[PDB]
């Protein structure tokens, strides 16, 4: 069980540990989250009070590192930094946690939801999209463009995801065009899993992690990625039984999370409805079909 | 984007263009079977794309043989459409390819986008016109060759004749879109005004009469009052 200790919590804030969220009044004597369990990434994140614009925050692994979060008053939000003194560390953690000066990331133990969103999202893959490489830990916000994005404007600042482009060469073989449009599995199976990502394992990852991003900040892009990764599977006539089977796991369990509140903004009534009536794989989905129709029905 | 009333002097810049309809690509007929059934029997068809500025047509004849054991035909017909418009644009000299492509019906979009990949600076473009080419299987020499034709084939035509000899390619296109229109409305009144005059005869290497200006003005009047005629006849107005 580790510990992401805080400075201090000089401005108002929700802050969110995964798909938990608290709030911290303005300097109040907070000095972090502590039981944040080993083994899974995590994100740690933040809505300002004063200003709900931009929200922010940090995907980690806390097996890559101490880190702790300190206010900047300069740049005016909370920072993730790595302590490399390892000792001076758990010294500081081990006062804080004497003083109950942090809340517990409260995992229920019947609970696999955390581990169901992020079982193929790895830290050192999160910084193949994120590129900082100075830090173990990779900031995102509600404004970050994709790649994509920014052909159609810092790269820097900006999210690597894997271009997916339906009416695109790459999607498409000269001589194959309505095949291949009609039918994607060329373009999943050998230009995207074979070429690209070597492995589904991968596939799901970048798909979870483009969820965890649309959901957490409202990043449109990455809402975008979800949903074309999504529908490169529904739309190929072939596909890895255990990739479909998974797959109907992995969205069951996001549209299970998803805030009822944001799924008129967080969901393509288009994708989902092709995907579920229409795709090769409409018959296929069968837990992911049962929750949309009793969650969100009026999507449909 | 599209195309329509307010842009519509763009056809007749200099910017090459054509005009894509598919209407006439997949054509059956519909038949009882001996068990009381119902079969098609496809027929010879053609796509139609029209330079409007210069009245080049080429008209490609699509053979019953492209649908032998094939599935889907409408769907098909739209991607064969998108072949063969592709497969022509590449036959064509880089100064001779076209800067956009009007479709005439909207399921024409993916298709022939897909195929135009190689050319991304070619616009494939909509329109809200309603433009009757559809009617171009009621010009007696276009009918024939395609019913003729015993295998794929592309043949070329001017379906101006020397019309811009004398009128612009505004005036020619508004001429021919009015013929077709009513050809499209009714075809046997149409052709009867076209060719009730044996004194005015179609050249051989024409599509429609030889008729001078003022019998021009003549014609167009009554291809107008056939149009609201029908419309009548049809609204009971
Ligand atoms: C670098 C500064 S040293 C300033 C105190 O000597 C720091 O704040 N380190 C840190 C280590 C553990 C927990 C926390 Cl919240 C911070
Ligand atoms: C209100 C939601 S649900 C409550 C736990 O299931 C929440 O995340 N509460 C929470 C409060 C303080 C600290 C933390 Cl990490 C969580
Ligand atoms: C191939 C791509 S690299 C981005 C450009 O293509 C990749 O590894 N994505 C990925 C895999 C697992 C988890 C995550 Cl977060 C991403």
């Amino acid at each position: 069980m580790n510990t992401v200790p805080f400075t201090s919590a000089p401005i108002e804030v929700t802050i969110g540990i995964d798909q938990y969220s608290f709030n911290v009044k303005e300097n109040q004597p907070f000095h972090g989250i502590k039981d944040i369990p080993i083994g899974h990434v995590h994100v740690i994140h933040f809505q300002h009070a004063d200003n709900s614009s931009m929200r922010y925050g940090y995907w980690f692994d806390c097996r890559m590192g101490n880190f702790y979060i300190q206010y900047d008053p300069k740049d005016g939000l909370y920072k993730m930094m790595e302590e490399r003194d390892g000792a001076k560390f758990e010294n500081i953690v081990h006062n804080f946690k004497e003083r109950q000066m942090m809340v517990s990331y409260p995992k229920i133990d019947e609970d696999d939801t955390w581990y169901n969103l992020t079982e193929f999202v790895q830290m050192d893959k999160i910084r193949k999209i994120v590129r900082k490489d100075e830090n173990q830990f990779s900031y995102v916000d509600s404004s970050m463009t994709t790649v994509q994005e920014n052909e159609l404007s810092d790269p820097a600042h900006s999210l690597n995801y894997t271009v997916i482009n339906f009416k695109s060469r790459e999607a498409i073989r000269p001589g194959h065009e309505m095949e291949d449009f009609l039918d994607k599995s060329y373009y999943l199976n050998t230009v995207m899993l074979q070429g690209i990502f070597k492995n589904s394992s991968n596939y799901f990852g970048e798909l979870q992690f483009a969820f965890l991003n649309a959901m957490f900040f409202g990043n449109y892009g990455s809402s975008l990625q979800w949903h074309a990764m999504i529908e490169l599977i529904c739309s190929s006539a072939t596909v890895p039984k255990h990739m479909l089977d998974k797959l109907d796991e992995i969205l069951y369990y996001q549209i299970k999370t998803l805030p009822e509140q944001y799924s008129d903004i967080l969901l393509n009534e288009r994708v989902w409805n092709i995907c579920l009536y229409s795709s090769f794989q409409k018959n296929s989905l069968h837990n992911t079909e049962k929750i949309m129709e009793n969650k969100y029905p009026e999507l449909l | 984007g599209a195309m329509n009333s307010s842009n519509y002097a763009e056809l007749f810049n200099n910017d090459i263009k054509l005009f894509v309809d598919d209407t006439n690509v997949y054509r059956v007929t519909v038949h009882k079977t001996f068990e009381g059934n119902v079969a098609t029997k496809a027929i010879n068809g053609c796509i139609f794309t029209l330079n409007p500025k210069t009245g080049h047509l080429f008209l490609k004849i699509i053979h019953t043989s492209v649908w032998a054991g094939q599935k889907r035909l409408s769907q098909l017909a739209k991607w064969k459409t998108a072949e063969e418009v592709s497969a022509l644009v590449r036959s064509l000299p880089k100064e001779e390819q076209p800067k956009q492509i009007i479709v005439t019906r909207k399921a024409m979009l993916d298709p022939l986008e897909v195929h135009m990949l190689d050319f991304p600076n070619i616009a494939i473009r909509p329109t809200e016109l309603r433009l009757p080419f559809s009617a171009a299987m009621s010009i007696d020499k276009l009918s024939d060759v395609v019913m003729k034709a015993t295998e794929p084939q592309m043949v070329l035509f001017n379906i101006y004749d020397d019309w811009l000899d004398r009128i612009s390619s505004y005036t020619a296109f508004s001429r021919l879109t009015l013929l077709l229109r009513a050809l499209k409305t009714n075809e046997e009144s149409a052709k009867m005004i076209l060719l009730s005059d044996p004194t005015i005869t179609i050249k051989s290497y024409h599509l429609w009469p030889s008729f001078t200006d003022e019998q021009w003005i003549t014609i167009e009047s009554q291809m107008r009052d056939l149009i609201l005629t029908e419309y009548g006849r049809k609204y009971n107005v």
